[PDB]
């Protein structure tokens, strides 16, 4: 439900107000149970997973332990991979960058703990290049770990052996990819592949490998750790544990807290965070997943908690979980405009639907925020939005659409008005 | 996206990795895996742009060299990333984000104020070469809507007298102070943390026989 | 106006023609542009259908007002791109006409 | 007898593990309209105008990189694959230059055909269209390249049968380009395949630049006498004399490419 | 643009193709009622003046006019001509 | 790439003469059966009608592609 | 911090990073 | 020479449906004025 | 708001074939 107990914060030194370093780290105590956690087995770590019924913590949301389940098959020969994907191109999602900045060791654990649990030999972690400071401070970390003798061969004192690597991202959104991320490490363009060879039995380098959002990772080692039935009586059914919210614009004190999922979502505004800013009456609209999932507009808000069922039924996606909030002295149309922007200077081009669709909604977007464009076209982009969301190759058309869906869906009358407001003044 | 060779942006200019460049070269390739030199392009091509921020098409041509990877290879990683710049950018390249987030905070707001501070257009390099403004998008620090990244700076929760502050440090002296501005440091819910007083749990806490 | 030939050697001028009347080879005329050193017709072959009219896409070849140009002899009536520029090197005041009159209604 | 079966429309054929959904329709003998996937060419998987659906499934799925399963029944001419299609075309014409009275590629288009049957009957982009610029790429390709629709059939057979990779893509969004990033000419023999091979007339052959126009051209199959390979080829003569010398498939000697000097 | 159709048409006239197929079953090798709402029944050749007098002098199927007899012509079938007979 | 006009076996004949107009410079021609080529359905068929009409022929055998394999990942591995 | 402070990073964990596979 | 502000130009032939196809012209390297396979009307960026 | 100007037609074509031209002097 909600206010989630320190006692119950996963990531305590959010915030810092500690040592991100490893002595911060040990009073933390995150590598306590490491060495027995592997010696338990893979197959272990993979019950707790499954047990935890942890849903991705990145935009896509499906169950952690299957996914992690799919490369414990049998290696053919070829070195099994891990892949962080430390990028978070969507906005709102500052969610990632607190645990690079900050419990960075709390990541670096996360991935032998997960490596084990796939049998990877070794992980790269791929941090938005924007992150400089960022990837400056995992590295240091990573370099006292080994110095430790935590990560390397024989790593923590135990048989397995891995070695955690950092990549540099060149600010592309769409490097977050699951596979496009994989071509960027192997140096190609970033453009993400077809589905059908899935990253596990095709890989970064042509191997087995697997992409995690760094939050997944992360979480890992303390539900093993920890109990992770006791993770899972935090979520709801299907949604369980607790999720970082980043609550961002026109809201009081916009702020990262790792409060409980299944929040109601009037409930963390103005509970923790910072009220609506004007009043929670001042809610022209709630984005709750960032860019990619569909905004909702007030009505709903105070009605559905946070959770990846609850936002389904809701026709929304849990996504980054990062909360976009806007005020009613907005313009719903242009703001939801430039995520429109936002996506025809990113997406790669590569498959023909989201190239020219993005740009073609980019344009008719534009038009309607200036109103010229005539009541009928509304509807039209709404058939051009259904076009891009079946037919791209990855999900960022998938998540064009959305957005351009959410305003025809409940801000209809208002893009008629500007429609109507320019036509009277001719 | 077309090279049409000019004096200053042509193969004619001479790049090669220093020693020191080269070295750290090298330390790049092992960590991918043997006889994948080709992964190292992006690193490597950042380390070009390290060495000069033009990057020009003779460096592309060089870092091919470097890692044996065919010239065009090159030239489409560095088209496709916004972080390298093909073209001389400032001495202080500032990157003003403006997705809805920081727009909604604002953001242009900062935008305005950074034009006149510059004296200049949205886009180009100041005479003075001193600093350079792009409208670049979203850099992954919402929660401090206003912001701009300075050559790695990434300063927030900027407002027109806070980029005034960071602006003028820059423009005499160095090292403005980097990072957010109000106080409320990284993501603080700014009335207070509400979260995480509480002490840590010290290690084997909640352990529960995992 | 500029005094440019309007045809750029579809092809589909002659393409539809029924009556099998038309021959418009083509070149790079050596401005790097794209026009006929070629056209014809066999105006003892035509059937004045003007489906050529019609499926000009730049309104080069129209079909005109004349209806008195009969000839003593057969050779008068193979048209060549010559007698026929001038020809709407000549009319062109009373083409331009009709056809802003009629270009709604097609 | 691996063979693993797998319907279409009900057909039911019988398929060795591994063929691709487009290749399941192929010997039924259905066509999945297609672009940038070409037989001896990579699955790229650009132009995503083969969307089809096979049965009690969520998705459309690419006939060109899905590997069918076993009893997937593909339904290539459903209510569902045509708005697919109908909605795809929509989207290749709406950045695309109209000067098909200059793309010599006038009746050698598979983009108006696929247009003209699969497509829609009318526009609804109202807004401004793009323009890319010409470059030279030699003096047997004429790249009117703002006719490209980002097929990468170039860049692949460029790499894969030619092994000059010269060509490549350039920038992202609806910016990308698809050509030699910078101005050095496609010098290689196998060069002029690129013309036979980009279904746009994007670049096309400069000698035959408007010279002539397909459905004229009487075409004569014969054979290659430059070389010894003996590749076979077609004649295309219109009115008495030769215009153009284009590839004709033999599997064993030249399939589907001959050289830039028999050409 | 979907032809206005009437299904009563095809219903009846289908009908009567059986009729003339059970009528005349010696000759006719093939009915069928096209979506074009005609019928056409095949027959053998040995049937012509069979099969049209049964048509021209029949109270239930009176047709007599003949509309007209062409031939089409293709090479490939052994029997190239296919003379067909439209009758009202 | 559309395969729809390589399905049915055609029989054209052989190119005579095609020569110039010397008035107008058009492509004149003495071959009556030069604009020829009726359209089969099968070998059989089109060998039946020439030894039909007592023409000689030089029957071409089909090429149809053979099956190549093809898959998206393979050009993944390394 | 400087632009070369994170590519010395890894020019530092070389060694602490094992062997890597060869194809 | 046409000049034009727009890096891309039209060039309905000057006419609408009186004129030839649109088409959009890119007058975005003064090294070339891109010149309309229609009209030939050269475009000086 | 007997005449001798006869249309003749041409071949407007640019000839498009090149005959050897035999070598000017002998050997
Ligand atoms: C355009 C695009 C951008 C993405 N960016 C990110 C990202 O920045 N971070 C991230 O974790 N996942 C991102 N994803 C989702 C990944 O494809 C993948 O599903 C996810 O990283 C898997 O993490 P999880 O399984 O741990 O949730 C993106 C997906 C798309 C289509
Ligand atoms: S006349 Fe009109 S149609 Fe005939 S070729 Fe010239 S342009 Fe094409
Ligand atoms: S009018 Fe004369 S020329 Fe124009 S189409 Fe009909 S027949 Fe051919
Ligand atoms: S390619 Fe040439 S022909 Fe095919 S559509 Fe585009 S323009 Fe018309
Ligand atoms: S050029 Fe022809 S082939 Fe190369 S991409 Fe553009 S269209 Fe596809
Ligand atoms: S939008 Fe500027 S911080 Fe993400
Ligand atoms: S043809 Fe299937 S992907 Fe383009
Ligand atoms: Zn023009």
């Amino acid at each position: 439900f909600g206010s989630l107990k320190d006692e119950d914060r996963i990531f305590t030194n959010l915030y810092g107000r500690h040592d991100w370093r490893l002595k911060g780290a040990l009073r933390r105590g995150d590598w306590y149970k490491t060495k027995e956690i592997l010696l338990k087995g893979p197959d272990w770590i993979l019950g707790e997973m499954k047990t935890s019924g942890l849903r991705g913590r990145g935009g896509a949301g499906f169950p952690t332990g299957l996914k992690w389940s799919f490369m414990n098959k049998p290696s053919d020969g070829r070195p099994k991979y891990l892949v962080v994907n430390a990028d978070e191109g969507e906005p709102g999602t500052c969610k990632d960058r607190e645990i690079m900045r900050h419990d960075p060791h709390k990541l670096v654990e996360g991935c032998l703990v997960g490596g084990r649990a796939m049998g990877a030999r070794a992980a790269y972690i791929y941090i938005r290049g924007e992150f400089y400071n960022e990837a400056s401070n995992l590295q240091v970390a990573i370099r006292e770990a080994y110095e430790a003798g935590l990560i390397g061969k024989n790593a923590c004192g135990s048989d397995y052996d891995f070695d955690v690597f950092v990549v540099r991202g060149a600010g592309a959104y769409i490097c977050g990819e699951e596979t496009a991320l994989i071509e960027s490490i192997e140096g190609k363009q970033g453009k993400p592949r077809l589905k059908p060879p899935f990253p596990a039995d095709v890989g970064v380098f042509g191997c087995p490998t697997t992409v995690a959002n760094v939050e997944t990772v992360a979480v890992s080692p303390t539900i093993c750790r920890r109990g992770g039935t006791w993770f899972a009586g935090f979520g709801r059914e299907r949604n369980s544990g607790t999720k970082l919210f980043n609550i961002s614009g026109h809201v009081n004190h916009p702020c990262t807290v790792e409060e409980e999922m299944s929040v109601p979502l009037k409930e963390l505004i103005e509970k923790h965070a910072g009220g609506v800013t004007g009043g929670w009456d001042n809610l022209l609209a709630v984005i709750p997943g960032g860019s990619s999932t569909p905004l909702i507009p007030k009505s709903v808000c105070e009605t559905v908690l946070m959770d990846f069922d609850a936002l389904v039924q809701a026709q929304t996606g849990l996504g980054t979980a990062a909360v976009i909030v806007m005020d009613r002295s907005t313009d719903i149309v242009k703001a939801i405009a430039r995520l429109i922007e936002f996506y025809k200077h990113e997406s790669c081009g590569q498959c023909t639907p989201c190239r020219e669709g993005v740009d073609w909604m980019n344009k008719v977007m534009a038009r309607f925020v200036k109103g010229d464009a005539r009541p009928a076209e509304i509807d039209s982009l709404w058939e051009i939005s259904k076009q891009i969301e079946g037919h791209t190759i990855c999900a960022l058309g998938d998540g064009a659409a959305w957005p351009v869906q959410g305003l025809i869906r409940h801000f209809r009358p208002e893009l008629e008005d500007r429609m109507q407001r320019f036509a009277q003044q001719h | 996206f077309v090279h049409r060779d000019t004096p200053e942006n042509n193969p004619d200019t001479p790049f090669d990795f220093t020693p020191e460049n080269y070295k750290r070269i090298e330390a790049i390739v092992k960590n991918y895996p043997e006889g994948h030199q080709a992964a190292a392009v992006l690193p490597v091509l950042d380390l070009a742009q390290r060495q000069n921020g033009w990057l020009p098409i003779s460096a592309m041509n060089k870092v091919a060299e470097v890692l044996q990877v065919p010239p065009m290879r090159v030239y489409e990683v560095a088209t496709f990333y916004t972080m390298y710049n093909r073209k001389p950018v400032g001495k202080y390249h500032i990157q003003v984000c403006t997705t809805t987030p920081c727009m909604l905070r604002d953001s242009d707001s900062i935008l305005e104020t950074l034009q006149r501070k510059l004296g200049i257009k949205v886009g180009e390099t100041t005479p003075d070469k001193l600093f350079t403004l792009i409208e670049v998008e979203c850099l992954g620090a919402c929660v401090n809507a206003p912001m701009v990244q300075i050559n790695d700076n990434y300063y927030e929760d900027l407002t027109p007298k806070d980029i005034e502050e960071i602006i003028d440090e820059l423009k005499a002296g160095k090292v403005p102070k980097p990072g957010p501005r109000s106080g409320r440091f990284c993501c603080e819910p700014a009335g207070g943390l509400t979260s995480l007083t509480e002490p840590p749990k010290g290690p084997g806490f909640g352990v529960q026989a995992g | 106006p500029s005094g440019e030939e309007r045809c750029i050697a579809c092809k589909l001028c002659e393409a539809i023609c029924p009556a099998q009347a038309i021959t418009i080879e083509a070149e790079p005329r050596a401005d790097g542009s794209r026009r006929t050193t070629r056209y014809d017709i066999d105006m003892t072959k035509c059937i004045y259908c003007g489906f050529c009219q019609e499926a000009c896409p730049v309104d080069a070849i129209v079909e005109g007002p004349n209806f008195e140009f009969s000839t003593e002899t057969h050779e008068e009536l193979l048209y060549n791109k010559e007698k026929l520029l001038n020809n709407g090197d000549k009319w062109e005041a009373e083409i331009a006409a009709n056809i802003q009159a009629d270009y709604l209604y097609r | 007898s691996n063979l693993i079966e797998v319907f279409v429309d009900g057909q039911s054929v019988m398929v060795e593990p591994g063929t691709t959904v487009l290749q399941a329709c192929e010997k039924v003998g259905m066509q999945i309209p297609r672009f940038c996937y070409h037989e001896r060419l990579s699955v790229a998987g650009n132009c995503r105008m083969c969307l089809v659906e096979i049965e009690k499934a969520p998705k459309v799925v690419a006939a060109c990189a899905m590997p069918v399963m076993k009893g997937w029944n593909i339904l290539t001419n459903s209510e569902k694959s045509k708005k697919a299609r109908e909605g795809v075309m929509e989207f290749l014409l709406a950045n695309h230059p109209l000067d098909c009275p200059i793309c010599d590629q006038g009746g050698e288009c598979d983009l108006q055909d696929q247009s003209m049957m699969f497509g829609s009957d009318r526009s609804r982009f109202l807004e401004g269209k793009r323009a890319v610029e010409d470059k030279n790429i030699g003096p047997l390709v004429k790249t009117i390249m703002t006719r490209c629709i980002q097929c990468t059939r170039c860049i692949r057979f460029a790499s894969e049968i030619a092994g000059v990779d010269d060509l490549g893509t350039t920038g992202r969004g609806n910016d990308m380009q698809v050509g030699t990033y910078i101005e050095k000419m496609f010098m290689s023999e196998l060069s002029g395949n690129v013309i036979d091979i980009c279904p746009v007339g994007a670049l096309t052959s400069k000698p035959y630049a408007f010279t002539a126009r397909p459905w004229e051209t009487r075409k004569t199959e014969s054979i290659d006498v430059m070389d010894a390979v003996g590749s076979n080829i077609v004649v295309s003569t219109r009115t008495g004399e030769v215009m153009r010398i284009l590839p004709r498939m033999h599997e064993d000697i030249n399939e589907e490419w001959i050289s830039d000097k028999t050409r | 643009t979907v032809r206005p159709r009437s299904d009563v048409t095809h219903k009846q006239l289908s009908a009567f193709g059986e009729y003339v197929a059970e009528i005349l079953p010696k000759y006719v090798q093939q009915v069928q009622v096209s979506c074009l709402d005609e019928l056409e029944i095949c027959i053998h050749p040995d049937g012509v003046i069979p099969t049209l007098t049964f048509l021209r002098d029949h109270t239930n199927a009176q047709f007599k006019s003949l509309a007209d007899l062409t031939a089409v012509d293709v090479p490939t079938r052994q029997n190239r001509f296919e003379i067909v007979y439209n009758l009202l | 790439s559309g395969v729809n006009n390589t399905k049915k076996w055609k029989m054209e004949f052989d190119t005579r003469e095609r020569w110039e107009n010397p008035l107008m410079g058009w492509a004149s021609t003495a071959d009556p059966l030069s604009n020829m080529v009726l359209t089969f359905s099968a070998k059989e068929d089109a060998i039946a009608f020439a030894e039909k009409n007592g023409w000689s022929y030089d029957v071409e055998e089909k090429k149809v592609p053979k099956p190549k394999s093809k898959s998206y990942g393979a050009n993944f591995s390394w | 911090y400087n632009t070369y402070t994170f590519l010395d990073l890894n020019l530092d964990l070389s060694k602490f990073r094992l062997p890597q596979p060869s194809s | 020479v046409n000049e034009v502000e727009h890096r891309i130009i039209a060039c309905d032939g000057g006419g609408g449906a009186l004129g030839h196809p649109k088409v959009y012209i890119n007058l975005d390297k003064e090294t070339k004025t891109g010149t309309c396979g229609y009209c030939g009307l050269q475009f000086k960026q | 708001p007997a005449t001798p100007e006869q249309y003749v037609p041409y071949s407007t074509t640019r000839k498009k074939i090149h005959e050897w031209v035999p070598p000017s002097t002998p050997y």
